[PDB]
RNA sequence: AACGCGACGAUAACCCGCACGUAGACGUAUAAGAAUAGGCUCCGGCCUCGUAUCCUAGCAGGCGAUUCCUCCGCCGGCCUCGAAGUGGCCGUCGGUAAUUCGCGUAUUGCAAAGACACGCGCGGGAUCAAAUCCUUUGCAGACGACUUAGAUGUG
RNA sequence: GGGAUAACUGGCUUGUGGCGGCCAAGCGUUCAUAGCGACGUCGCUUUUUGGAUGUCGGCUCUUCCUAUCAUACCGAAGCAGAAUUCGGUAAGCGUUGGAUUGUUCACCCACUAAUAGGGAACGUGGACCGUCGUGAGACAGGUUAGUCCCUACUGAUGAACUCGUCGCAAUGGUAAUUCAGCUUAGUACGAGAGGAACCGCUGAUUCAGAUAAUUGGUUUUUG
RNA sequence: AGCGAAUGAACUUUAAAUAUGUAAGAAGCCCUUGUUACUUAACUGAACGUGGGCAUUCGAAUGUAUCGACACUAGUGGGCCAUUUUUGGUAAGCAGAACUGGCGAUGCGGGAUGAACCGAACGCGGGGUUAAGGUGCCGGAGUGGACGCUCAUCAGACACCACAAAAGGCGUUAGUACAUCUUGACAGCAGGACGGUGGCCAUGGAAGUCGGAAUCCGCUAAGGACUGUGUAACAACUCACCUGCCGAAUGUACUAGCCCUGAAAAUGGAUGGCGCUCAAGCGU
RNA sequence: CAUCGGUUCUGGCGGGGGGAUAAAGGCCCAGGGAAUGUGGCUCCUCCGGGAGUGUUAUAGCCCUGGGUGUAAUACCCUCGCCGGGACCGAGGACCGCGCUCUGCAAGGAUGCUGGCGUAAUGGUCACCAGCGACCCGUCUUGAAACACGGACCAAGGAGUCAA
């Protein structure tokens, strides 16, 4: 009848992907099942997926595949009567979640060393356990919030002062400077973003993103591998330790 | 299209007293006592579980299950009021002129009553009345900031947009004249 | 409100005469409030239904018993009722089938002008308490109308 | 000279042009092509340098409408301030002149908060008989056509409800308007120039109801 | 209708509806035979004479308060409205013909009321049953029954439309055609939203986002030489799109009903009034 | 008031016929099938409550055919019986048609009882009450609408007489 949302049209280019991007998603997971050798299958539970395009530069050699976790299991065949190979069906039931493959043709040992000596520095994602009190002086609101420091610190922009009082910092743009309390210091106390042992929200991730405080670890956790001569997969440490389905 | 039945649940925490004789909710907590009168709508109340109470419409319409909606988020915020409280933090800006707030306790009626004054430099002073059952307070951890608690809702909202409507600029560009008193941040007290 | 209402003050009772006795009774009986996606309660339980309750017998309702202390009614006292005003309790007195009788009812035929008392009345008489007319006043007046003052006195 | 219509409008009136093409959902003779066809756009009016008004009026008064000039209220605007513009809620309030003209408006200028628009049955105080002419007309020729009653309302009285005093209030009407000065303040704001508003106080205009202490005026008080 | 019949509204085997002309015996028919003043080549026609048959179905149905003729005797000789058909015209009005009906000379019930509407016609009475129209009250008769729709800041109310439009409605209900959907649909939350590359021309300076053109490739799960915010330029945010969490219908355009607006001035008044909201409104 | 005659309104009852010789339905018989899956089994935040499974088991259901069966009942048509109510009694020797025939409900109301003279029943006037209801004549028009005449009462007052 009436009284519905008047839906937005997107006046831009990109479209939905849909049933094609789909089958297409099938169709390479498939064709490039026979060419490789060792199945990996990893997970990144919560930590942002930026550095997954420079881990692909780097094992340019390799070929790396994450969609729908459900799609990519399909695809590789959760029944073993409809099995691409054998222990494909065992990979499927090790696929639950933020899970990726990762088709190789070269040592497990060397894999395996690379992805425990890989580890970058990131914002912190929602849901995770803040690690420190970090806090910003009651003086003048810095770039990073106080964490290099101030003297070879460049303010926070005007631009981003409406942002921030609106995820919650009492801050105050005077004579063209962003200050929590007085433009000369003092007068106010301060304020603290995130505690030690906190679980962080989205508003403290947001304002740790604005400040540029990196407090989480992207690290890539090898669920297990599947070899294609075997047919079977060995599942390591966080194979056994995450859940599956 | 006339629905038979349909049906809304509302969980109860451990540590509140729940109970509507005909159509008054009463929900008693640790700070308080917040009752309200339901009886403008058609409503079947049953507890249907230990701790979940199931809010029913029989023979109803899309209003009447849109009802049941509402007065489900109303229950729960009053189970909120009672179980956290909540809090608005206030902020007050001024250019030239600093803004003056006085908060008392009027002892007959029991109630805060919020004076403002230097407002844009008007001599006179704005004197509000504050709800009842709400508590305003000068925070001292950041400056030209207050803090207004209370267990209702609806109260403290009211309150606030009270002080955030007597506190308006008229007939002055409001792209230049900045001054006046905001509402900053809205939570729980825990 | 000149045909809406209230409170109060002050009156009109005697003598003689003479004139008549329902826009709808027939058991014209019945006080919680409040809600209707709740309520009542005796706290056991109860609620579609006032399709209930009360009352309901005697010559248009007698007489005498039998026998009952149950209701009804009248007056007093105590209090109570004010939204456009009353009921309870107690006491006196009168009546009173709950029970059970004997006396009378008729031929009014098979349904369709007497006396006394009480009031409302008028015709005169004299009785209060007043009003108006008259005179005066002039805070008033087209004319009516209105404010006063005239019976012993701050006239 | 004959014929015909007795006469007009009455859910009529307002703010957005016409012609042609392009596009166009639908419908259609059988299908968007027998063809009809809104909104837009294009071409013409329409682009390269900034007086119209004939009979009329003129004044006052009552009432009503708003399609609101001002007062009140807010929404929007490079709205710094001040001064403004547009929009809407609003009819309680008030809504003045001069020039010019046959006369009105336009325009023009003076006050003023402002000089807004209307309705009230558009509210109350000649044509033939002819005669003389037919390339056009005239006629001192005629026939001549041609209107004090009722009652609402108000005021003052008023019969009966025994006379008088003190009251209640259903109902009906209903009233206040605008401007100014001091303080805020030469402050907020502003490069300068300039320049507010709230609170509080004091006046003035108009309207309304009163009154003669004091000041003018009036003298069948004939003092 | 057919054209597996021919041919091609102008096609037709057949054949409508629909009103509209003529005939349905005894006073009628047929032919035979003759005359003629007429006519024709000619009883060829016309009239005049013969003949016959068939009177108890004399040649369909229904109706039957009769019909024909002559003579004589009064009053009248207007139109108005509407249905249908038809002709012309306007922006719309309208104008002209023919039929029929009604009023004209007609009372009565209903539409609150009435020249043009519906039913029905008339002596005086009693009883019964109906039509149009009604059954909340005025008002006699149902707050009758069944299924649904509608809440109007002057709804609507029974036999009618203009305003009016492919008109605006985040009112409500039914329905149609398409599209996604555990291969996880729409919405939401946590994120990613890259690299060549500050792409080419331009210029104080313009880096996806003041301007003209092109708008490609890698990585892809996806990411546009970019949808807005923003900077002097950056930056940064955000959009498209994509993955994680949740889990079951949706969502795009239309049709149909009921409702709002779709235009309104000036004395106070109208579904007749009161009033009515699971109606006392609307459809059956 | 009883028995009747005519018209009429309104209730109940005994039958007959027809459908698909109603369809259904009860009870059986036989075959088949299914879930909004009965019992049972397994899992299952256990007063409880779900999920899967599997065709009658500790419930049942649907489809088809047969018997009871010419079943009953609804609907329509039809043969009759009884009850309550309203309005009227027209004509006045016999005749006729008939019947249930010693007379009858058959060409029209009688029988019984009671009331009625200081009043049964009426009349006029006045008023109230329900419903209805424009002021007459003339004249015009299709019709209205205008217009003409009407202060009242009594008497007079207008198609007559000749050839």
């Amino acid at each position: 009848p009436k009284s519905k949302r008047a839906r937005v049209y997107h006046l831009i280019q990109v479209n939905k992907k849909g049933r094609e991007a789909k089958e297409r998603l099938f169709s390479n997971i498939r064709e490039t099942i026979p060419k490789y050798q060792h199945c990996f299958v990893f997970s990144v539970d919560n930590m942002r997926n930026n550095y997954l395009k420079d881990v692909r530069h780097e094992l340019n050699d390799c070929r790396i595949f994450f969609g729908k976790t459900k799609l990519m299991a399909r695809a590789l065949g959760t029944t073993p009567e409809e099995e691409q190979a054998d222990g494909l069906h065992r990979l499927t039931r090790y696929l639950t979640g933020t899970v990726g493959l990762l088709f190789t043709n070269r040592d497990p040992a060397d894999i395996e060393s690379y992805f425990s000596n890989l580890s970058q520095v990131d914002f912190a994602r929602a849901g995770t356990v803040a690690p420190r009190t970090v806090t910003v002086p009651t003086g003048i609101v810095y770039s990073t919030g106080g964490e290099v420091p101030p003297e070879h610190d460049v303010p926070v922009s005007h631009t981003l002062e409406p942002e921030l009082r609106r995820l919650g910092m009492p801050v105050r743009m005077i004579k063209g400077k962003v200050c929590l309390g007085d433009e000369k210091g003092e007068a106010s106390e301060g304020y603290t973003i995130c505690k030690e042992g906190e679980v962080l929200d989205s508003r403290q991730t947001r304002l740790l993103k604005l400040f540029s405080i990196c407090l989480s670890e992207f690290k890539v956790s090898l669920l297990g591998y599947w070899n294609s001569a075997s047919g079977e997969v060995t599942e390591l440490e966080a194979g056994k330790t995450r859940p599956k389905r | 299209m006339r629905y038979i039945h349909s049906e809304e649940t509302i969980p109860v925490p451990e540590n509140l007293k729940v109970s509507i004789k005909s159509r008054l909710v009463t929900v008693e907590g640790p700070r308080g006592k917040l009752q309200k009168d339901l009886s403008h709508i058609a409503v079947n109340f049953s507890v249907v579980k230990k701790g979940v109470i199931g809010l029913e419409i029989h023979h109803g319409s899309r209003k009447d299950v849109a009802a049941l909606r509402t007065v489900r988020t109303i229950i729960n915020n009053m189970i909120i009021g009672v179980t956290k409280g909540f809090k608005y933090k206030m902020r007050y800006v001024y250019a030239h002129f600093p803004i003056n707030v006085n908060v008392e306790k009027n002892a007959e009626t029991g109630c805060y009553e919020v004076e403002i004054r230097n407002f844009i430099g008007e001599k006179i002073v704005r004197k509000v009345v504050m709800a009842p059952g709400v508590e305003v307070e000068i925070s001292k951890a950041q400056k030209d900031e207050l803090i207004l608690s209370g267990n209702s809702l609806e109260a403290v909202s009211q309150s606030a947009a009270d002080i955030q409507q007597i506190c308006k600029v008229r007939n002055k560009d409001i792209r230049k004249f900045l001054d006046g008193i905001y509402v900053s941040e809205k939570g729980n007290i825990v």
